[PDB]
RNA sequence: AAUUGAAGAGUUUGAUCAUGGCUCAGAUUGAACGCUGGCGGCAGGCCUAACACAUGCAAGUCGAACGGUAACAGGAAGAAGCUUGCUUCUUUGCUGACGAGUGGCGGACGGGUGAGUAAUGUCUGGGAAACUGCCUGAUGGAGGGGGAUAACUACUGGAAACGGUAGCUAAUACCGCAUAACGUCGCAAGACCAAAGAGGGGGACCUUCGGGCCUCUUGCCAUCGGAUGUGCCCAGAUGGGAUUAGCUAGUAGGUGGGGUAACGGCUCACCUAGGCGACGAUCCCUAGCUGGUCUGAGAGGAUGACCAGCCACACUGGAACUGAGACACGGUCCAGACUCCUACGGGAGGCAGCAGUGGGGAAUAUUGCACAAUGGGCGCAAGCCUGAUGCAGCCAUGCCGCGUGUAUGAAGAAGGCCUUCGGGUUGUAAAGUACUUUCAGCGGGGAGGAAGGGAGUAAAGUUAAUACCUUUGCUCAUUGACGUUACCCGCAGAAGAAGCACCGGCUAACUCCGUGCCAGCAGCCGCGGUAAUACGGAGGGUGCAAGCGUUAAUCGGAAUUACUGGGCGUAAAGCGCACGCAGGCGGUUUGUUAAGUCAGAUGUGAAAUCCCCGGGCUCAACCUGGGAACUGCAUCUGAUACUGGCAAG
């Protein structure tokens, strides 16, 4: 059951760069949109504690499209495992293949992502998967299979791939829209826009 | 009376079956005394599924274990020594 | 439940419901016994005629039995007025006709009993005479129907003529009642009358089948009373022989499964899913007259509280009329609304009755349903 | 029923009556030897043991009570007469 | 690389501290209920009434044991209405087969239920005093007989169940004889005690011209062993109660007999008068136990859902027989209740098996398909059947996965609501433009579960033998309920698929309207007496999502039974005081014992399950390989510091 309705209220809910829709259509502050000014706009009461672990647990599954006990899961499987149980989590979040898409820039949003993924449009060592959950392992080749090539689908978010920076474990070439996955992320390359231990003690609470 | 026979244990639609010494009193999936190994159905045939131990069933067969048509039919399908 | 039964001479329905204490269910036993031997409460008993196959219905001829009756007399197609010769007619038996021409039966045989007690050949005949008047005075048919005099207990005595005679009158019943209009177009649906709980086997619903045909093992839905739920069939059977598929216009128990005797009650209908729903309140136009079609005299007003009998069963109602109509004084062809306390599920055109104290005041359509 | 519980059980009356007529006919040797002990012969009493081993060592054979069982009542007897023969 | 391991908050009071209980935040279940609900994979589905049952089926097979033929495919012994080729009658009991019947085997196994049972149960570790069909290896034998008896006949008691009369009556049924070792008794001497021979080829040796005989498949009588399933005994452990302190005399033992497949008061006769018990005897209540499961960092607590091992049971109770193996789960006898049938002379029954029905309950399944695969039992074998099992149906009962769409669009329209009356807001939300069509749905192709076995044959052993049989391969057909297979490929359109709870603090979420300690919410704190973010409704937000809330039970937080890990002056708590037994502990030194303790090694801790490293189902759920662990238990050898046994001070 992925996660479908209004986005722009979502990301402003908690207001951050968690991420936005694929097309632009005047994206900016003009007059109400994260922390909207005029006569009113409170945007953060300042929860005492648990709350801000709260807000990033959900901003997190909201951005990764899994929920809660799928994430839940997986941060067992990440406690389970040795190293960083934050960092651990975070590598698997990452090797979901619909973010594996989404990085690639096969897919426009994550949800776009998703879609794809759900329709077969995307194929892993040369077989097709149509499920969002499956786990990448290194030294891996996805491709695309001849279907989904004549998508305008695809066309925009392999146009709109390029404007973004690049991975330091992805490299695809849209010549034949296929793409190797080498290595797995670290917190250093991942986005510092959260905190792991919070959630770790949440959860763990 | 004592023989080697299968068990099934695997899942539905996914068979799964362990070739085991066995009284004929007890059941299929009952009680046994040495487990022998195991031969995959769908086998999975790139890796392995197919693992028996003759030198065992020779041992019980010398004491009197009565050799089954599949655990016979397995090991012409395998090979008489290797 | 171990004789394979065979659909053929198709089935027709007929029912005595002749006077009180005047030999109904000898006639019919009787009956039974001559058909049986020259060919090889509701008491159900099944004939098979060389013509047609045959199920007789005798009926409670008590009047507080009306409500039952009702049911018996709109699951009959033929309808048999049994009658002592030496009495002539009787106030039960003009309720009975009163009631059988309010409920619809097209065809009507008389007989009269008790014809040997009679050591004479003119009073016979004055009371088939004053029975003859009666039917055409109270608009049913006339000198076109077959009219059987003869003894009902003497049939299953030791004779020739009577079992002649009775024979004649197995005849021209069948001769008299032709292949009735059969309904089998819409989806399945059956209104319940009775209910049975056998040991070893589930609870049975027994009824005349309305529209459509059951196949053994089809899902079917319990439509009625405070309830919509669903069930599965299994073993159609029809007067303890077993079935392949129910056909519409025969009285038939249908087997469920998983179902409750106190938790299923009469005045519910098995349909086929999804096809009627249950409701309170609906729209319907009146068709009551001014004086002598039932209806009462004094011009009553809003607040009546009459009961709905329906094909199963009734419940006591009220009505709401729109405005222009100051008084509901008989004589109401108008539109009206009719909500009622248990919801039964109820199609456009249905035709209900309306009653009271004992007695029937209008009849009614259904024109909208407000649910 | 048309069961094989019925056949089994006529052959299973029918061998109880065999093996008690056996059994039966057993213990009266049994206890004509006996009788031969307690009365004190010492001839008589290794004649009648002489002569109740060979049925009861027969029957045993044939597998209705024991072999161990004949071994046992035939080591008890020769026990019992051996201390006054 | 195989336990790296722990949260608190509110509440006594005008406020503080402590004690102390109460409540809540988490998991988890065989869950129930309310609302909602698309699909698929896996698992689960009478916890209560071991309450009672309609109906159908679950254990038959073997003609290669036998006398037989009721069948009837009937070629065929014979005849023909003689459809111009094969059709019909007693069928010769005649073949293949088969009704019953005698006979061998399993019906003591498969399966189900925890009523009973506090040790006669179970787990762990030990033993001897014993058995064992089917599976085996070795040693030897299979000779000649006799008499039973079933079917069947007819008489005929009975509605049936079952019967008496005379044999026909055969064997691998039964019983003597030839015998007696490796067997049993006995110190030997001696005695005892055994079988069954069936099927096939037919060369030919003779030839009852089938047969013995060359013979293969065997099966059978005995012994010695293995394996196996057991029976028996001991030690430790395994619930509550002392408002349960004596119990027991077949009871404790011995002497002999009998009995048991073997030990033993198991039993008998006698004698001895002990035995058990404060470490809980006896008695009462409750209870299937274990591997395990849940909750826990741990020690601990709860429990025995699924599965596996063991025990006990089959309407209640008692008893025995057959059988190696039962006091017998679809064998037998009898007492009692219940139910049914009867011709009223008399008979049958026990669903705690599969289903299914009545009753109970908060509450839980279809009177399906198949031997297709494995297994089970029978048989030369093909082959029989199996409600074991596998698949199918319903249920969101639990776990997992996928789907309801993706960018647009400022018009910050519509409509709902609020407003310091500017506007905001649901709200990019919708329409649109481009689509993708996952999964529903329609139509096609379509792997695999299938290994076997059978028909021919090539080669090898067996024997004049290529007869006959067996073994190593090659050609021939088959062998699926699942299954409109999984899956894949095409088809129009987002077109066919979202709800629940909460929003005053615990805890993530704010405004309005109306009622006005009223109606009403709630786990607590606590609200609600005109202005309720708390009640009812509305708007809007938050938490989970085909699942959300209430309730039921365990643990945790509760260090709130605390051994790790509490306290007793004033919160609960030092007996009113003293003596003293059993009991607990014990000053200093030496020697000696190895008991407690420590070390090394062995076997073992069933499998299953947790965990670790991997693998396959589109990853997962699920299944599976290997490894560790299961901290336990017993045994052999050392250590002598400490506690302890013994000897000295
Ligand atoms: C009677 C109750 C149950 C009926 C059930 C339902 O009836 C019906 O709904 C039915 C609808 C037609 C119904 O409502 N009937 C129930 C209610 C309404 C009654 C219907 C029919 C009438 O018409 C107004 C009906 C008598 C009508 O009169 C006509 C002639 C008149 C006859 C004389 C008798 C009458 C009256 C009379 O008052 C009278 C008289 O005048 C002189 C002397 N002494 C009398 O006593 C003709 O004969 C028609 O038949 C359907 O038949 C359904 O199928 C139904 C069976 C489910
Ligand atoms: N004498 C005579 N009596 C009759 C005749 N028909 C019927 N009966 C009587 O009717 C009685 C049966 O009545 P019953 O059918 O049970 O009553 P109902 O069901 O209310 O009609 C019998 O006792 C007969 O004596 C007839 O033709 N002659
Ligand atoms: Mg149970
Ligand atoms: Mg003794
Ligand atoms: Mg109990
Ligand atoms: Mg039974
Ligand atoms: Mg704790
Ligand atoms: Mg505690
Ligand atoms: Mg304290
Ligand atoms: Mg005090
Ligand atoms: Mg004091
Ligand atoms: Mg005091």
């Amino acid at each position: 059951a992925r996660y479908l309705g209004p986005k722009l209220k979502l990301s402003r809910r908690e207001g951050t760069d968690l991420f936005l829709k694929s097309g632009v259509r005047a994206i900016d502050t003009k007059c109400k949109i994260e922390q909207a000014p005029g006569q009113h706009g409170a945007r953060k009461p300042r929860l005492s504690d648990y709350g801000v672990q709260l807000r990033e647990k959900q901003k997190v599954r909201r951005i990764y499209g899994v929920l809660e006990r799928q994430f839940r899961n997986y941060y067992k499987e990440a406690a389970r495992l040795k190293g960083n149980t934050g960092e651990n989590l975070l590598a698997l979040l990452e090797g979901r293949l619909d973010n594996v898409v989404y990085r690639m820039g096969f897919g426009a949003t994550r949800a776009e992502a998703r879609q794809l993924v759900s329709h077969k449009a995307i194929m892993v060592n040369g077989r097709v998967v149509n499920i969002a959950s499956y786990q990448v392992s290194p030294n891996d080749v996805v491709s695309i299979r001849e279907k989904a090539k004549k998508q305008s689908r695809v066309k925009a978010a392999l146009e709109l791939a390029e404007q973004r920076e690049k991975p330091t474990w992805l490299e695809v070439d849209a010549g034949k829209m296929e793409g190797t996955f080498k290595r797995k992320p670290e917190r250093s390359d991942l986005s510092a826009d959260i905190n792991e231990h919070l959630i770790v003690e949440l959860y763990s609470k | 009376m004592v023989t080697i026979r299968l068990a099934r244990h695997g899942a539905k639609k996914r068979p799964f079956y362990q070739v085991v010494v066995a009284d004929s009193r007890n059941a299929r999936n009952g009680r046994f005394i040495e487990r022998v190994g195991f031969f995959n159905p769908i086998a999975s045939e790139k890796e392995e599924g197919t693992r028996l131990d003759l030198d065992r069933i020779a041992h019980w067969v010398g004491q009197g274990a009565t050799i089954s048509d599949r655990v016979a039919a397995l090991i012409k399908e395998v090979n008489k020594a290797a | 439940s171990k004789e394979k039964f065979e659909r053929t001479k198709p089935h027709v329905n007929v029912g005595t419901i002749g006077h009180v204490d005047h030999g109904k269910t000898t006639l019919t036993a009787a009956i039974t016994t001559v058909l049986a031997k020259t060919y090889g409460n509701t008491s159900h008993v099944e004939y098979d005629t060389p013509t047609r196959h045959y199920a007789h219905v005798d009926c409670p001829g008590h009047a507080d039995y009306v409500k039952n009756m009702i049911t018996g007399a709109a699951q009959m197609d033929g309808a048999i007025l049994v009658v002592a010769a030496t009495d002539g007619p009787m106030p039960q038996t003009r309720e009975h006709i009163l009631l059988g021409r309010q409920v619809g039966v097209p065809y009507i045989i008389v007989f009269l009993n008790k014809c040997d007690m009679v050591d004479d050949e003119e009073l016979l005949e004055l009371v088939e005479m004053e029975v003859r008047e009666l039917l055409s005075q109270y608009d049913f048919p006339g000198d076109d129907t077959p009219i059987v005099r003869g003894s009902a207990l003497k049939a299953l005595e030791g004779d020739a003529e009577w079992e002649a005679k009775i024979l004649e009158l197995a005849g021209f019943l069948d001769s008299y009642i032709p292949e009735p209009e059969r309904a089998i177009d819409k989806p399945f649906l059956l209104p319940i009358e009775d209910v049975f709980s056998i040991s070893g086997r589930g609870t049975v619903v027994t009824g005349r089948v309305e529209r459509g045909i059951i196949k053994v093992g089809e899902e079917v839905e319990i439509v009625g009373i405070k309830e919509t739920q669903k069930s599965t069939c299994t073993g159609v059977e029809m007067f303890r022989k077993l079935l392949d598929e129910g056909r519409a216009g025969e009285n038939v128990g249908v087997l469920l499964r998983g179902i409750k005797r106190e938790e299923i009650e009469r005045g519910q209908v098995l349909a086929k899913p999804g096809t009627i729903k249950p409701h309170t309140k609906f729209e319907s136009e009146v068709y009551i007259l001014s004086k002598d079609e039932g209806g009462r005299h004094t011009p009553f007003f809003k607040g009546y509280r009459p009961q709905f009998y329906f094909r199963t069963t009734d419940v006591t109602g009220t009505i709401e009329l729109p405005e222009g109509v100051e008084m509901v004084m008989p004589g109401d062809n108008i539109k009206m609304v009719v909500t009622l306390i248990h919801p039964i599920a109820m199609d456009d055109g249905l035709r209900f009755a309306i009653r009271e104290g004992g007695r029937t005041v209008g009849a009614g359509v259904v024109a909208k349903v407000l649910s | 029923n048309i069961k094989s519980a019925k056949k089994r059980a006529i052959q299973s009356e029918k061998a109880r009556k065999h093996n008690a007529s056996r059994r039966s006919m057993m213990r009266t040797f049994i206890k004509k030897v006996y009788a031969a002990i307690e009365a004190g012969d010492k001839a008589a009493a290794q004649k009648a043991f002489n002569e109740m081993q060979p049925i009861v060592d027969r029957q045993a054979a044939k597998g209705l009570i024991h072999k161990n069982k004949a071994a046992r009542h035939k080591a008890n007897l020769t026990a019992q007469i051996n201390k006054l023969a």
